[PDB]
């Protein structure tokens, strides 16, 4: 990404500034704070590392055809899934709450908020749900 | 320690019995409910913050900084005893004439059938094998030739460290067990000397 | 045991390398020891009014 | 609903099991057996009694003179032999030699199917000193063919004894380090406690022997209600547990050692 | 520059992978006292480089009854999934950086699946479904200790963060259980002792099973460098070997849980104790 | 096959059968020497393969009068070098040349025939010195072999394309030219040369009149069909399997279904 | 030319250092002889030192040990896993039993050797061989793998 | 004593100096093979004594303040492919603790048909082969008749 309008260049002039701009280094200091540009690279060299690592052992290794060698040597999962699923949506509810100063009324709102989940979650107990004998 | 609890019961009719009635009260393995607050700090400083989990690893680590048992084969070798039945070998007098007079003892008390034997006279008239095979792969090494043997003719020697790459290696002929007896007659000698008192 | 101490200690000296490698590098890209600090709307703005008044000085200086 | 059975097939690698499951319950097991059947009923009617005597150290290859003992036993009362007294104690310590060998070998290959290594490797080096024990007097590790109708093979090399007190003498402290790790663990609990029960009439009427035996309540040993060999001038105590818990074997297995370890101080 | 700081992170991370697969093996043996790798190598210094070089030409088993993608693809995952996180561990300054380190390793359970869906096996099929099982269950309380964890982060100019240059520098003495149950649930995602019941890569042979076991040991060291960042006052190398001596000191004395019961200890355990001392943790910071 | 820096076709076709069958006439105990060539062998084939083989044949009955020389077709089998290098490229490859029309004719046979050919030679005293040419009880098109590949195989989309052989050699050639000064490199076809490109271009079967299968005794097995084209058929989509095996599981006993979970 | 077969000849020595040094075997506990086995993987002789790993897939082992005897309702399922394992592989033949059938040679359920059914590299002799006899096995055939020569092979084929 | 450790070196190790010593392929078989690394530099270097050396080069060494069964070791003189059968039987039982008797304390009865222990020939085409063989000088027929040729 590179500014496309004078007042994104803070209204400096000339033709410095957009060459400047186009070539710069990567700076967390400059024009790309917390810019999560790196968790890209880092895939596509990750990527590139492991697929060098599986086309190798094609081309260096023995290797011998056989027909036997190219062969085979519950419901609790559904709840644990769809509950993980319920409980993971909630704790990203309660992350915008404990990333601000909050004021007691915000506690007081945060508080119901949990009750009403630890009260399903408390009734599916009560019930023998969480007991994985099947 | 050895007692249980109401919870800690690995299946699952013990522990709906154990959560619907009260028979494990009776039981004298159990233990006992708590009855004052400073039992009831005991019980939950067993169950929360582990401390049997503890015990182990303490152990554990004083076991990585104590002593090894391990030796450097094969620059270190084990223990072993002048009656050790290793290899199978064929012994000489001191004059170099061979001991083995093809009774065929040996051959008859074999469990695994591992010898064959065959013989006539010699041109001195000397009563004299001309066959004398042991297959090492039908072997048991259990020692009853040696114990059958009238003239301490076939022994099992103190070798134990004789593996091939194949198995016509492993199919000993009469002249491999004299170079075998030739290569250690001292050993089977020195050991001889002790195991003849029990002899 | 004694024999497992070599691999502790190299552990231990291929992070204090890495580390100190990784510190150098990084410390020439951004030329600050804060570039990992977090950053709000007011630090970014001033980053970036920063970097393009730093790019007019530089406009600005080949004129004279 | 109408539930079928699910199947498994547990292992070609000696065990081949094939349960039947209704979720995460077994509802039945089926072992299929004779993976390792080399017919030695066969061919011990093409040996002499002697030449046979080397198959039953390979049947329980843990534990060999006890497999031999047996055998001997049942030759003598034919022959109407009799044995002297320093061949039945000589017996009667190395049965129970035989014994701790075998224990240490069920314990710990248990703890380490459930999951604790430590243990086995800590048991092995203690197995070493008893094989060094088999080897000095017979010269074999495992197989010794040391019993023999009569009496034993050979008698008792100078210097035995000596070095049996000495690992006797440590012996106790070994099994109370084993115990450290597993007996008031709640994971090795939870794995044991009350899995698998055999009450009374059930180990009866399924043929049951030895520590699974004692651990339901049953007192039941012979080496005290039909001895053989010098078993009856033996002092020591059956240990007795009544769960019928992998829990309570372990234990009964435990305090079984510590009796073989008294009955071999006193021989 | 990027591209140079991606790649002299990515040195040191193979580095001690190799390093510290060899100490398991070698701690794991002091404890049962006895030796571990010695001949291989000085001091057996050159045992997971040949173990590597051993598997790079090793024959590559490719079962003609999967479907090749997605059984290449698994592996690949992993690796990527663990290179990834290091690096937001060191080369980032994101505002929710534990919250975008939890999300890459919520990501990390697709190997298994993948692993799972793509070998023919009755039983991979299986086991499978139980690790993924475990980690699902366990990522609950890990996001749950991160809830407690950011209620305390700010920065100077007083806007609350994950950011990991922020946190402070000294032992959080107020959060030791919660530490513990972070160690606990680290060893669970993990799949070590005393969780490792479930395997998953039976079918797997040369690089692609060395690039399931380099992501496993890699995804350790970023668990105990957040766990490191998060209760011990700072990332350094002496507490990563000081947590990764703790993890197989663990390993050398315990027994595994049943399938049932480290479900029952995650789901009736983990997750309320972790919840209850959030909200306590929110009414102290009022 | 293919030709190296190392060796070529005439030391290993040519030189070395004839030192063999030299140094076999020598001993004087040797009484039957087998030599195996190809069905296409031929000294006036443009395939350098072919060609080298006939000579090597010639050079074999010279030096050795009673010398069998035996000249099988494609031979199939689990590691052969003609199913599994056309599966190979079948698939693994964005698309398969076929030369021309396809509509050259060849008499495979399979692995375990010749095997027994070679015994009832070593029975049979007439065959000393004679000629044998081996082919299966049927002769394809290569277009036939490819639709039976991709019918075996359960590949619902043909990725060949035909072309005339001038393009082929042309795709073939950057890498004839580099075959030489290089070592031998791993997965690289055979069919990847002009000398295969010429092969395709001809007839390779019995000829009229020649000594066969049925002199031997030998009634040979069918390729296209039975165990011969059992391990193409372990590498369809999906994997090989039974079925849902229900309409026949009726009036099967009581263990056996829930054994099988029917 | 020279400095190329220099360095292939370089290329066997580290890749033979690597093969030896890293053995993953398979574990075929059939009988008596694999307490020994035990016995080698134990603390006195410690498998473990030398590289060694025992591994419950054959997709991840280098080496088979047959440790016990054949049976003949054994011999497929042995003959089976032993297909399933990828190359370069050897086959380690521990105890008379294996070896030979042993005791059991004359049986109507015995296989004569696992020979017949498997090839095998390194025979170890025994009725158990002990355990420092099978150190000496398996460090012979760390001899046998030294002596391979596969890209000097190569290179000149 | 660090000249003490360097002339354990140097009598163990067979060289003349530490400069012979570490530019020696010996010094570059220690740095890959770790067993005879750590038999050379840790084990012959430390507290013992020199017992004895065999015709075959090996040096015998002892320490009675050691552990039980870790009190003897040998030094091996080929240091690239050292074997055990290259042990005389005179020093085996030493070393395996069968007897307390070696040639420094105990004058052995020498046959006079008595071959000197060498390393094994297997994996060789000069290993032992029985008469039948293929790779025999003369392979046998045993028939156990004679045929009547005219
Ligand atoms: C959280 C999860 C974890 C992921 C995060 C991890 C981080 C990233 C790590 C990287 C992953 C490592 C391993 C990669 C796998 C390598 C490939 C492999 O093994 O074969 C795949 C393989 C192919 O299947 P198969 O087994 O051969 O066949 C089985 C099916 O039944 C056969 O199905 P089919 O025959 O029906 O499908 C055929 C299909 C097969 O598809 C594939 O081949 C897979 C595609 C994705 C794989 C990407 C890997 C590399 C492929 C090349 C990418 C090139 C793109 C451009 C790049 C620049 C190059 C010039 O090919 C096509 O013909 C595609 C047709 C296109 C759409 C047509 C519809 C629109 C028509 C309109 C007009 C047309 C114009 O299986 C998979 O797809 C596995 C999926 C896992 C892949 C990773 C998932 C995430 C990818 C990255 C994030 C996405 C961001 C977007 C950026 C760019 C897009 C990628
Ligand atoms: C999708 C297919 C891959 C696309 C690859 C791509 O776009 O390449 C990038 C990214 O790819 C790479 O640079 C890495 C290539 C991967 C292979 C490297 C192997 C390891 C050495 C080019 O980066 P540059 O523009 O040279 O870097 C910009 C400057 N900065 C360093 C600050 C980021
Ligand atoms: C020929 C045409 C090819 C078209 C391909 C279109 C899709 C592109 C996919 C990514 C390509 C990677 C290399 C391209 C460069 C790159 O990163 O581009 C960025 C665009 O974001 C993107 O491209 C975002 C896509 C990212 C998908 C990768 C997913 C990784 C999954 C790993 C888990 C991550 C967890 C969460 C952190 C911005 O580049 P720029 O202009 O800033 O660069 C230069 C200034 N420095
Ligand atoms: C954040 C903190 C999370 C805490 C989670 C608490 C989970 C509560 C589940 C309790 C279910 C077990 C149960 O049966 O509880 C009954 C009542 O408990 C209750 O009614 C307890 C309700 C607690 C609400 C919070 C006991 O009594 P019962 O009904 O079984 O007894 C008469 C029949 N035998
Ligand atoms: C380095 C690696 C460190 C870990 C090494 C040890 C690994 C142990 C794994 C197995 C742990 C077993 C476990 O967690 O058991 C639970 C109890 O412990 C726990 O729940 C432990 C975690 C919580 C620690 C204590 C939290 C409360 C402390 C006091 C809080 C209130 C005062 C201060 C505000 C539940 O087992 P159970 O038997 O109790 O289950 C009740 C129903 N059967
Ligand atoms: C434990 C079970 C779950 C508890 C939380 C469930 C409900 C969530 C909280 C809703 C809070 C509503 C306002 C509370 C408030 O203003 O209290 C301050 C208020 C301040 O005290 P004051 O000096 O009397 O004004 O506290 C109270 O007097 C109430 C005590 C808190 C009780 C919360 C639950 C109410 C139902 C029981
Ligand atoms: C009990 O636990 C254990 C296991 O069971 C879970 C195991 O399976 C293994 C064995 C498996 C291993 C070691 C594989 C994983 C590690 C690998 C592949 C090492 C990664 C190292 C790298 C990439 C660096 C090496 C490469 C270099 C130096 C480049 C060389 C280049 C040139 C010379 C030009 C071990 C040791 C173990 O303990
Ligand atoms: S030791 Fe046993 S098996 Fe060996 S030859 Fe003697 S009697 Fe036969
Ligand atoms: S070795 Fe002994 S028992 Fe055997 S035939 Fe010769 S003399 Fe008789
Ligand atoms: S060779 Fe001997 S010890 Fe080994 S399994 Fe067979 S009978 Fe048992």
């Amino acid at each position: 990404y590179n500014a496309w309008s004078p007042a994104q260049r803070y209204f400096v002039e000339g033709d410095h500034v957009v060459t400047a701009e186009a070539s710069r280094t990567f700076q967390f200091t400059g024009l790309d704070s917390g810019s999560f540009y790196p968790y890209v690279i880092a895939t596509v060299i990750a990527t590139a590392i492991s697929t060098v690592f599986i086309v190798a052992p094609l081309v260096i290794a023995p290797s011998r055809v056989d027909l036997d060698k190219s062969s085979a040597y519950s419901v609790s999962f559904y709840l644990v899934s769809i509950m993980y699923l319920l409980f993971d949506i909630e704790i990203a509810y309660l992350f915008p709450y404990a990333m601000t100063h909050a004021s007691l009324p915000m506690y007081w709102t945060m508080n119901l908020f949990l009750a009403i989940l630890v009260a399903g979650f408390a009734y599916e107990w009560g019930m023998g749900a969480l007991e994985w004998r099947e | 320690g050895t007692e249980r609890r109401p919870g800690e019961s690995g299946a699952w009719k013990q522990i709906e019995r154990q959560r619907y009635a009260s028979d494990w009260e009776n039981d004298p393995t159990f233990k006992r409910t708590p009855k004052n607050l400073a039992e009831v700090l005991d019980d939950s400083a067993s169950m929360l913050l582990l401390t049997d989990v503890w015990r182990g690893m303490a152990y554990t680590l004083g076991a990585f900084f104590d002593k090894k048992v391990t030796i450097m084969y094969p620059f270190e070798k084990g223990q072993l005893s002048p009656r050790f039945r290793g290899e199978h070998a064929l012994r000489r007098y001191p004059t170099g004439e061979e001991r083995c007079i093809a009774c065929k003892l040996c051959e008859a008390i074999c469990p695994a059938q591992a010898i064959t034997i065959e013989a006539e006279e010699r041109e001195d008239g000397s009563r004299r094998t001309t066959r004398y095979d042991i297959d090492m792969t039908k072997c048991i090494y259990c020692g009853f030739c040696q114990e059958a043997c009238p003239v301490d003719a076939i022994v099992e020697g103190p070798n134990f460290e004789f593996s091939t790459e194949t198995r016509e290696e492993l199919l000993y002929d009469k002249q491999k067990l004299l170079e075998n007896g030739d290569k250690w007659e001292t050993e089977i000698a020195t050991n001889l000397r002790t195991e003849s008192l029990y002899r | 045991g004694w024999n497992a101490l070599p691999s502790l200690v190299i552990i231990t000296g291929i992070w204090t390398a890495g580390l100190f490698a990784l510190d150098k590098v990084q410390m020439f890209r951004e030329n600050k020891p804060a570039w990992a600090n977090n950053k709000d709307g007011w630090q970014k703005a001033l980053y970036r009014r920063d970097w393009y008044l730093q790019r007019e000085e530089e406009t600005l200086a080949m004129a004279k | 609903a109408k539930v079928n059975n699910f199947t498994l097939n547990f292992g070609p690698q000696v065990l081949r099991l094939v349960l039947e499951m209704q979720g995460e319950i077994i509802m039945r097991a089926d072992p299929h057996i004779g993976l390792l059947h080399r017919g030695t009923e066969k061919l011990l009617e093409y040996k002499t009694y002697l030449q046979g005597l080397p198959y039953f150290d390979r049947l329980d290859y843990v534990s060999m003179m006890c497999m031999e003992h047996s055998y001997v036993l049942a030759i003598e009362q034919l022959l109407n032999v009799s044995v002297p007294l320093r061949g039945q104690y000589i017996r009667v310590l190395f049965s129970e030699i035989t014994r701790v060998l075998n224990h240490l070998l069920a314990i710990t290959c248990h703890s380490m199917d459930v999951g604790a290594l430590t243990p086995f490797l800590w048991a092995f080096e203690e197995r070493e000193k008893l094989f060094e024990f088999y080897e000095r007097v017979s010269g074999a590790r495992m197989h010794a063919a040391y019993f023999r109708v009569g009496g034993v093979s050979q008698d008792l090399p100078i210097g035995l004894l000596r070095d049996v007190y000495d690992w006797a003498r440590q012996f106790a402290s070994r099994l109370d380090e084993m115990e450290e790790l597993l007996t008031g663990n709640r994971i090795w609990k939870e794995r044991t406690v009350d899995v698998g029960t055999i009450t009374a009439q059930m180990a009866w009427d399924w043929g049951c022997s030895g520590p699974i035996l004692r651990a339901s309540g049953i007192d039941w040993d012979l080496r005290k209600t039909q001895p053989y060999d010098a078993y009856g001038k033996m002092q020591f105590n059956v240990p007795i547990a009544g769960h019928g818990d992998c829990y309570d074997r372990y234990l009964v297995r435990l305090q079984e050692m510590r009796e073989s370890l008294r009955i071999i101080y006193q021989c | 520059m990027i591209v140079a700081s991606i790649l002299i992170l990515i040195v040191p991370v193979l580095l001690s992978v190799a390093m510290f697969t060899l100490a398991e093996r070698t701690v794991m043996a002091s404890m049962q006292r006895r030796f571990g790798p010695q001949v291989s190598g000085i001091s057996g210094l050159l045992q997971p480089f040949w173990d590597g070089l051993k598997l790079g030409v090793k024959e590559p088993v490719l079962p003609d009854s999967s479907s090749a993608g997605a059984f290449a693809a698994s592996p690949m995952i992993s690796f990527v999934l663990s290179q990834v996180a290091w690096v937001g561990i060191c080369i980032s300054d994101a505002s929710f950086q534990g919250l975008v380190i939890m999300a890459i390793s919520s990501l990390a359970v697709y190997g298994v699946m993948l692993a799972g869906w793509a070998s023919n096996s009755k039983y991979a099929f299986l086991g499978c479904l139980r690790s993924v099982a475990l980690m699902v269950s366990y990522e609950l309380s890990l996001g749950a200790a991160l809830l407690s964890i950011g209620l305390f982060v700010t920065d100077g100019t007083g806007m609350k963060c994950l950011n990991f240059a922020e946190m402070p520098t000294t032992p959080q003495y107020a959060m030791l259980p919660l530490c513990l149950i972070f160690l606990v649930c680290i060893l669970a995602e993990t799949k070590r002792d005393p969780f490792d019941l479930p395997g998953y890569n039976v079918e797997y042979s040369s690089l692609g099973f060395a690039l399931f076991f380099i992501a496993e040991y890699a995804n350790m060291a970023v668990m105990s460098a957040i766990a490191s960042i998060y209760f011990l006052g700072g990332f350094s190398a002496l507490k990563i070997t000081a947590l990764f001596f703790a993890f197989v000191w663990t390993r050398g004395t315990l027994p595994r849980y049943r399938y049932d019961q480290f479900m029952r200890l995650g789901w009736k355990a983990f997750l309320p104790l972790t919840l209850a001392f959030f909200a306590l943790h929110a009414s102290v910071a009022i | 096959r293919l030709q190296t820096k190392n060796w070529s076709f005439e030391d290993v076709h040519v030189d070395f059968p004839k030192r063999l069958a030299k140094l076999a006439a020598e001993t004087g105990q040797v009484q039957r020497l087998i030599h195996f060539s190809d069905m296409g062998a031929d000294e006036n084939h443009k395939s350098l393969r072919m060609r080298t083989k006939a000579v090597g044949d010639k050079e074999v009955l010279d030096a050795f009068p009673d010398a069998t020389i035996v000249r099988p077709g494609d031979i199939v089998g689990i590691e052969d070098h003609f199913y599994n290098y056309l599966i190979y490229q079948l698939t693994l490859t964005v698309f398969a040349p076929v030369v021309e029309s396809g509509s050259n004719k060849i008499q495979p046979t399979y692995v375990l025939d010749v095997a027994d050919a070679v015994a009832a030679l070593l029975r049979k005293p007439d065959t000393a010195g004679k000629t044998l040419y081996l082919g299966g009880p049927e002769v394809l098109t290569m277009r036939e072999v490819y639709d039976l590949l991709l019918k075996t195989l359960r590949i619902y989309r043909d990725d060949t394309v035909h072309l005339p052989a001038w393009a082929v050699k042309a795709m073939y050639k950057p890498f004839d030219s580099v075959r030489r000064m290089l070592p031998g490199l791993p997965m690289t076809s055979p069919l990847a040369t002009e000398d295969y490109v010429e092969e395709m271009l001809r007839d390779k079967v019995v000829p009229a009149g020649a000594l066969g299968y049925a002199d031997l005794g030998i009634v040979p097995q069918k390729v296209t069909d039975g165990l011969a084209i059992e391990p193409v058929r372990h590498a369809r989509v999906g994997g090989y399997r039974w079925g849902d095996m229900s309409a026949v599981a009726k009036d099967i006993p009581e263990s056996v279904r829930k054994y099988y979970n029917i | 030319a020279k400095g190329l077969e220099f360095v292939v000849s370089k290329v066997d020595n580290v890749v033979n250092w690597a093969r030896a040094g890293s053995i993953w075997p398979m574990t075929f506990g059939l009988a008596c002889c694999a307490v020994e086995m035990m016995h080698a993987g134990a603390s006195r002789y410690d498998l473990d030192r030398y590289g060694i790993i025992f591994r419950p897939s054959p997709r991840q082992s280098d080496a088979m040990i047959v440790a016990g005897t054949l049976t003949n309702k054994m011999a497929p399922a042995l003959r089976k896993v032993y297909d399933q394992m990828p190359e370069p592989k050897w086959v380690v033949s521990m105890g008379s039993c294996a070896n030979g059938g042993g005791y059991y040679h004359y049986s109507y359920a015995v296989v004569r050797g696992c020979d017949r059914v498997v090839p095998v590299d390194v025979y170890v002799p025994g009725c158990p061989p002990t355990a420092e006899g099978l150190l000496y096995g398996l460090l012979q055939l760390q001899k046998k793998i030294y002596r391979s020569k596969t890209t000097q092979i190569w290179y000149k084929k | 004593s660090l000249s003490g450790y360097f002339s354990r070196l140097l009598e163990a190790s067979g060289k003349k100096s530490v400069g012979s010593f570490f530019a020696s392929w010996e010094f570059g078989k220690m740095l890959v093979d770790g067993n005879l690394a750590h038999n050379v530099l840790v084990r012959a270097t430390g507290a013992g004594r020199l017992v004895g050396t065999d015709y075959n080069g090996n040096r015998y060494y002892e320490n009675e303040e050691a552990a039980y069964g870790r009190r003897r070791w040998i030094v091996y003189k080929d240091k690239f492919d050292y074997n055990p059968t290259t042990i005389p039987p005179e020093w085996h039982g030493w070393l395996n603790y069968i007897n307390d008797y070696n040639p420094t304390n105990t004058q052995f009865k020498q046959p006079t048909y008595q071959i000197e222990a060498s390393m094994t020939k297997t994996g060789t085409q000069t290993c032992y082969n029985p008469k039948g063989s293929w790779f025999s000088a003369k392979p046998r027929n045993w028939r156990k008749y004679e045929s009547w040729t005219p």
